[PDB]
């Protein structure tokens, strides 16, 4: 739903401008969490394994 | 790995524990038979001791 909204919103942002740039595709690449908190994210999974 | 490794160890501990159970059972009956034979000898020996003491 974001790639749809951000693509639609970006187009609306450049409508008044009237520039001749045409949007072809909006392809989301990555959403990784901050590296500082990545450590805890993996530990939560390891805890499940430790529980078992 | 710590989960799969731990699971395999559980089976290994179970097998070793099972073997000890059988071993203890066999040793238990062996001791009973040994005690029975020793007790029989003491009863027979007591008979002889009484005869000697009575004769003396």
């Amino acid at each position: 739903v974001i790639r749809s909204d951000t693509q639609r919103e970006l187009e609306e942002t450049i409508r008044p401008y009237d520039m001749g740039i045409t949007l072809l595709d909006v392809n989301f690449q990555a959403a990784r969490p901050p590296e500082e908190v990545k450590a805890a994210f993996d530990d939560a999974i390891a805890a499940r394994e430790n529980e078992q | 790995y710590n989960r799969m490794r731990a699971e395999r160890e559980a089976v290994a501990r179970r097998h070793r524990s099972q073997g000890q159970e059988e071993a203890e059972k066999l040793r238990a009956t062996a001791d009973y038979e040994v005690t029975r034979t020793l007790a029989e000898a003491e009863r027979q020996g007591r008979i002889m001791r009484g005869e000697g003491d009575a004769e003396a």
